RNA sequence: GAUGGGGUAGCAGAACGUUGAGUGAAUCUUAGAUUUUUUUUUUAUAACUAAAUAUAGAUGAUAACUCAAGUGAGAAUGGU
């Protein structure tokens, strides 16, 4: 998605969306911006290697 | 009343008055590395200094192209470039592909279809049915 | 210069032969236009179109700004008693466009979703064969009517760079001989 | 057909008969007029100046008249008085004194009337006027053939057509 | 008219105009021998700032 | 669609749209979708 | 005697030096990477 | 860095300098090439070829530039193809006249002529640029070459108001083409309709410099000959150039002028009249002598048609393909001359 | 050498005064209407020659003008006229591939030819005075 | 390439040639002596010359994919020419696929119903390629009954002088007499 | 100024490509290795030029020569 965003502001310019007061996204239900506890707390549980 | 139009230019006509080779520029890249420039090594050791020389109005690029095969890439006065691979090709079968590129023209390949190619006009004009001696069904 | 929304609808409950045609009628109409026929039309995902349209809109308006020239619009001409602009799709249906801003359905396209479910159809002979249940998205990419003005404005001045008909045209003999048949 | 070469022979078109008649013993020149337009460039010999040695018998000889489509006639029926009075018309009540009353008034042509007085600016306005509200009537197809019949006009002043 | 060219196996043959008829061919290992207008050449040609056209040419 | 019960993002975005179309707030291009240093 | 690599192209045509002060000016990196270290969103998960 | 050395090298203060020095164009190979694509006399050196790549945009010294090998060639130029028109048309109007030069040796041909060499262009001028390259600024329209005309004290208002200008003045006044006289940096932008004419300005300056320097060096034979081969060798049909406005007066007063029989216009042929696509043959005489001649779809159009080919055939009357120039007569050991064709001029009609 | 005809040598001035001329070339004996300035695409490679090289052209079979036309029996006589070309180089086209198949058999036999051109450009194209011979 | 550099404007054009199918024809007529039994063309060796100028074939840049055809006007196609017994044994057949629907006539049966042209047309038709360009040729055919019909001032001319009147050859040599007095 | 030129069953010769291996602890790669695309050129079942997109320093890629085969598919009412 930066990616995709980078590419966006450098071609609109003066009609850069303001994507901060966009919906969701349901793919993982995170807002613009915004980790998830899961990945922010680093709560997973990882190999013992 | 005549009102002059200040669109229409000259046209050239290369090799009317003076010649202009189209090949301006030829790019010799070779390898120490790659076993596919042994021949290409040897062409600009042997082939490539002698003809060279013989071509002064182009300019000849050497330069190193390691993990590459061996390219000669040609530039012409139309703005478009050639470049062929020579890998495993033989000294003078890099001078055969040499003489190619000066001898060609930056435009794309074409199949035959007419041999003359002319902008003057008809000497004779072109044909007319009002210009005759008429024609009776 | 232009704005632009993509938007791209949730999953819905049926096939895309059945929703191919509620896309292609809501495709060139405004967003005001496209939702009144959503709202008075008798098939069952007309009422999920209008719901993802008015999604679509406040995407339209939040993030990208479209839609936001209306009251300028109307004091710049009824005020100034100025004559709106008169514009002609590539459809060849005829519009006055007094808001240049005014949202629009540019285009609109059905794509093929995952499979809702699987029926079985048990048939005579002991035979059985399995019945997808369809799922399918609509992606909708919404302009304003500035976009409408440029692209027909663009249309007119290559038919007049086409240059007029004349009556005898020098047209080329394409066959060459080497001599001369007159 | 299969091949171009084959194409080439189905679509073949002779050499016109004069180069047919091929000379032998020697060379020859003969007198082949094509049947075409001649260019600009064979300058007629009236157009020749009196020094050019070129100037010569045709190459014929060396070996009526067509319908009339155009031939005006000029007239000079007024007088430098009557000038006056076309001026002082033509500026007391232009909508009356028009050029076509004027015209026909002294036997003269609507131009030369344009030539010797031209109304004011007011009445010359909405003559502009007059011919612009006629043309937003039109519609667009009518005002496509329009703009083509005078596009055709300048494009044969410039050697287009 | 033939224009300088480069033969494989003879060498260098400079430039010959059979109207006026000279095809000499030149071989060697050093740009010099070859007949063709070297660096060094070029160098000579830039110190000569004394040559002038003369008056009447001009 | 018709029947997702309506989360606090969507909420939030119906009520800029009535702002933005009442003239309450005059729309400005976004600045936090990405960190370039151009900042064109 | 060595690869002619894109910045020796630029440097021939004269823009090189137009180039260095716009990524300068625009803190850019001139010929290299920086100082901003490699991805390490999916490496603080556990990725291998 | 130690991996990467630099492969030409150059003194620390080379950026500094607007352009490469001159020793530094015995090292180009694109410079030896270009001499030689021209087969440029030895007697010009490398360096001569050098300078007159740089463009006064990228050098501002009167020296290192182009601005005085342009202007001794644009004399050459422009002198060699006025006497070349004016004996091999000797009736061609003066506007006619004035797009004949600009369409052989104005920015638009010559351009196409500095192409036609194998000339690239340096993005931006500077002294670590390749010597073989054309080094211009095309952001700096400050630089205008020196010619013969003169500022009318009326060009504000021949801009603005719309006043009239007439033709007569123009060979005093204007310039050889018959146009008035004077009509840190970022490069994130794009091309602009002045750039080009500054990019299309330079390389005209460079055609003009390089016959300069053959000029300089080799002599004046040498120039007309350089002009006589990449210039007057280009085709141009004259005809195309002719706008006519109300030809069948001007038709009338040419032949009031000669003495000649009023013209009157005769159909020679026709066919499908009552028809979409008719074709009228009209031919004017003067009396039994046929003018010209014009086929067209409308009676009145054959007629128009008719007498523009009637008074194309009067301007463009050559007296051969390739006749003598007085220029010929400077070469030593030449044949007397003989008096050449001098029209009246153009006619004047209503 | 042969004298030319009287009547060749009446009106050869004739012929050379018009403005424009056409010449019909013979290489290899096959023909080619050329004008000066015109550009010829041989069908074949011509060998011995590279770009800049300047031929001279000796074998018309009609050299004419708009009104009249010179006819030489079996060709013109060299000394009637001066035709020069110079080689621009070589062309070439794009692979062509035939595919030589019967029915009911699988062999699709390849046949790849690519053929190279040689391109002339008519220099000069006048008639020469002949009232000296 | 140079034959072809010009204005190829007169060439395309669309010519109006006449012709009578009453007027004695010693090109087309297989009778050539004495010259009262010389004929007019006889149908089929009419059709075959019409056929030819509506292709254009006439024309030194002819083309079959280009439609550079001509008009052919033909008129008095009451008087018709046939020889033997064509008029009243030859029949034209017709079917529309339906068995038992054939229709049959006489060439004299079928010049009561819609004239001697008709029967021209049929003969030109099949005399024409079978492509995309036949019905456009053969509309350009221009068959009447009588010396009546609505191309009288469509007609060639050379000099005022139609094509095919008492004098249009004396008028055409005049006019290219006065052409060679130019360079 | 060499001679020769259709081809089934079938016989024979010469090569390309795919996968893995040796030289290889080798060579190259943010001055862009690799990127299923597009494009350009070269007598070309193949490689090459350039462009666009993304971003790797080796669990990456690779010339040449050689070694070994689970090595080349519009055809089996073939199989998934
Ligand atoms: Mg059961
Ligand atoms: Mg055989
Ligand atoms: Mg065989
Ligand atoms: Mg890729
Ligand atoms: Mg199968």
């Amino acid at each position: 998605a930066a990616v995709e965003a980078r590419n966006e502001d450098w071609m609109l310019g003066p009609l850069a969306p303001r994507r901060e007061l966009d919906e969701i996204t349901l793919s993982n239900g995170n807002f613009f911006g915004s980790l998830s506890p899961t990945r922010a707390l680093l709560e997973s549980e990882v190999s013992e290697e | 009343t005549v009102k002059a139009l200040t669109q229409i230019s000259s046209a050239g006509r290369n090799g009317v008055g003076a010649f202009v080779l189209q090949c301006k520029k030829l790019d010799i890249h070779y390898s120490d590395w790659a076993g596919s420039s042994r021949g290409m090594n040897g062409f600009i050791k042997s082939l490539l200094p002698k003809f060279a020389a013989a071509n002064p109005q182009i300019e000849f690029v050497v330069s190193p192209r390691p993990a590459k095969h061996p390219i000669l890439m040609g530039h012409y006065i139309n703005g478009r470039t050639k470049a062929i691979c020579v890998r495993n090709m033989e000294p003078l079968e890099i001078l055969k592909k040499a003489e190619l590129l000066r001898d060609a023209s930056g435009e794309k390949p074409q199949k035959f279809k007419k041999p003359v190619t002319s902008t003057n006009p008809s000497v004779r004009g072109v044909w007319s049915p009002y210009h005759g001696q008429g024609m009776a069904v | 210069t232009e704005r632009k929304l993509v938007y791209k609808t949730g999953y819905l409950p049926t096939s895309v032969k059945k929703l191919v045609h509620l896309s292609r009628q809501i495709r060139g109409k405004t967003v005001s236009e496209a939702l009144v026929q959503m709202q008075f039309s008798k098939k069952k995902m007309a009422k999920e179109v209008k719901t993802e349209l008015l999604r679509a809109e406040a995407k339209a308006i939040v993030t990208r700004g479209m839609g936001l020239g209306k009251a300028a619009a109307a004091a710049a001409q009824k005020e100034t008693g100025a004559e709106p602009v008169k514009i002609q799709t590539k459809d060849g249906k005829h519009l006055e466009i007094r808001d240049p801003t005014r949202i629009y359905v540019a285009e609109t396209f059905v794509n093929k979703g995952f499979t809702r479910g699987v029926e079985l159809d048990y048939r005579a002979r002991g035979r059985v064969f399995k019945m997808n249940k369809p799922t399918t998205t609509m992606t909708v990419v919404l302009k304003e009517e500035k976009t409408r003005i440029r692209e027909h404005q663009e249309r007119v001045a290559k038919k007049l760079r086409q240059g007029p008909w004349v009556h005898l045209p020098d047209r080329p003999v394409t066959s060459q001989r080497q001599f001369y048949s007159w | 057909q299969s091949t171009a070469n084959r194409t080439k022979r189905m679509l073949n078109i002779p050499p016109h008969e004069s180069f047919l008649n091929v000379p032998v013993e020697g060379d020859r020149i003969i007198f082949n007029p094509p049947s075409s337009e001649a260019s600009v460039y064979h300058t007629p010999f009236k157009f020749l100046p009196r020094s050019d040695p070129r100037r010569r018998a045709n190459i014929y000889k060396l070996f009526d008249l067509p319908p009339v489509l155009y031939n005006p006639t000029k007239s000079y029926n007024v007088t430098p008085e009557q000038v006056e009075e076309i001026r002082e018309l033509r500026a007391k009540d232009p909508k009356k004194y028009s050029v076509t009353y004027l015209s026909n008034k002294y036997n003269c042509t609507k131009v030369f009337i344009m030539m010797c007085t031209q109304a004011p600016r007011e009445h010359q306005e909405q003559h502009k006027l007059a011919r612009a509200r006629t043309a937003e009537n039109w519609g667009p197809r009518r005002a496509a053939a329009k703009l083509d019949a005078r596009r055709r006009k300048e494009m044969l002043h410039r050697g287009e057509i | 008219k033939q224009v300088r060219r480069f033969i494989p196996g003879v060498g260098v043959q400079d430039e010959v105009d059979f109207s006026k008829v000279g095809a000499v061919v030149r071989d060697g290992k050093r740009a010099g021998d070859l007949g063709v207008r070297t660096r060094s050449d070029w160098e000579v040609i830039g110190k000569m700032k004394s040559v002038l056209p003369k008056v009447k040419a001009l | 669609p018709s029947q997702f019960e309506v989360t606090k993002d969507r909420k939030a975005i119906k009520a800029r749209q009535s702002k933005f179309l009442s003239g309450e707030e005059t729309w400005a291009p976004g600045k936090v979708n990405a960190f370039l240093n151009s900042k064109i | 005697p060595r690869r002619v690599t894109p910045v020796d192209k630029e440097r021939m045509v004269g823009r090189w030096k137009v180039i260095q002060k716009e990524l300068q000016k625009r803190e850019l990196p001139v010929l290299g990477t920086g100082n901003h270290g490699k991805y390490v969103e999916l490496k603080w998960l556990g990725s291998k | 860095n130690d991996r990467f050395p630099p492969l030409e090298p150059l003194p620390p203060a080379a950026e500094s300098l607007p352009s490469p020095l001159p020793e530094r164009a015995l090292t180009s190979a694109k410079l030896a090439a270009l001499h030689a694509r021209l087969n440029l006399s030895p007697k010009i050196p490398l360096q001569t070829l050098a300078r007159t790549l740089v463009d006064a945009s990228a050098d501002e010294n009167p020296q290192f530039n182009n601005a005085n090998l342009a202007f001794v060639g644009q004399t050459l130029i422009n002198y060699h193809i006025a006497e070349w028109l004016l004996c091999k048309y000797p009736r061609l109007p003066q506007g006619i006249l004035f797009s004949a030069m600009k369409a052989y040796a104005g920015p638009k041909p010559l351009l196409q002529i500095a192409r036609s060499w194998g000339v690239d262009t340096a993005a931006v001028p500077g002294g670590e640029v390749d010597p073989g390259l054309l080094q211009f600024d095309a952001l700096k329209p400050g630089v205008a070459i020196t010619n013969f005309g003169y500022k009318r004290t009326e060009l504000a208002y021949l801009e603005k108001f719309k006043w009239r200008r007439g033709m007569a003045s123009r060979v005093v006044l204007d310039d050889d083409f018959g146009d008035v006289v004077r009509s840190d940096v970022s490069y994130d932008r794009y091309g602009n309709p002045d750039t080009r004419a500054a990019a299309e300005r330079a390389h005209a300056y460079f055609v003009r410099a390089v016959v300069g320097a053959i000029y300089a060096h080799c002599g004046r034979e040498a120039a007309k000959a350089f002009v006589k081969a990449h210039i007057m060798s280009r085709t141009l049909d004259i005809a195309k150039l002719f706008e006519f406005k109300y030809p069948t007066r001007e038709l009338a007063a040419l032949c009031a002028r000669e003495d000649f029989e009023p013209p009157v216009a005769r159909l020679l042929s026709e066919t499908g009249r009552q028809s979409r696509t008719p074709v009228f043959v009209v031919g004017i005489y003067s009396g039994s002598d046929k003018l010209g001649e014009g086929a067209a779809s409308s009676l009145d159009h054959a007629r128009f048609k008719a007498a523009m080919n009637a008074l194309k055939a009067w301007y463009l009357y050559s007296p051969g393909e390739n006749p003598r120039v007085p220029s010929d007569m400077l070469e030593e050991g030449a044949k007397p001359w003989t008096p050449a064709y001098i029209d009246m001029g153009e006619v004047i009609s209503r | 050498q042969p004298p030319i005809s009287q009547q060749v040598k009446e009106l050869l001035p004739v012929l050379a005064a018009q403005p424009g001329h056409y010449t019909t070339i013979h290489i290899h004996g096959k023909p080619y209407l050329v004008t000066e300035g015109d550009t010829v695409k041989l069908p074949f490679k011509m060998p011995g020659v590279a770009p800049g090289d300047v031929l001279r052209l000796n074998r018309a079979s009609v050299i004419g003008s708009r009104d009249l036309t010179l006819q030489g029996a079996p060709y013109v006589d060299e000394r009637l006229f001066e035709c020069r070309a110079i080689v621009m180089g070589t062309e070439s086209e794009p692979m062509r591939v035939m595919i030589k198949k019967k029915r009911r058999c699988r062999k699709k036999k390849h046949v790849f030819s690519k053929h190279k051109y040689t391109v002339l450009r008519i220099n000069q194209l006048k008639i020469n005075d002949v009232s000296s011979l | 390439m140079s034959q072809t550099v010009g204005a190829t404007r007169l060439a395309y054009s669309r010519v109006w040639h006449h012709i009578s199918a009453v007027t004695p024809h010693p090109t087309l007529s297989t009778i050539k002596a004495p010259s009262e039994a010389i004929t007019p063309p006889s149908l089929g060796r009419l059709a075959s010359r019409i056929a030819t100028i509506l292709m254009g074939k006439h024309k030194p840049i002819w083309d079959p994919s280009t439609d550079c055809g001509d008009y052919v006007v033909v008129t008095n196609c009451a008087g018709l020419y046939t020889t033997g017994h064509k008029k009243w044994r030859k029949t034209y057949y017709r079917h529309n696929t339906r068995p038992g629907s054939l229709q049959a006539i006489t060439m004299d049966a079928l010049m009561e119903k819609h004239g001697g042209a008709e029967v021209l047309r049929k003969a030109v038709s099949g005399m024409l390629p079978k492509n995309r360009l036949r019905d456009k040729r053969l509309a350009r055919l221009k068959a009447f009954e009588g010396d009546a019909h609505p191309y009288k001032e469509n007609l060639v001319r050379f000099g005022g002088k139609v094509v095919g009147a008492p004098g249009w050859e004396e008028a055409v040599k005049a006019i290219r007499e006065a052409d060679m007095e130019r360079l």
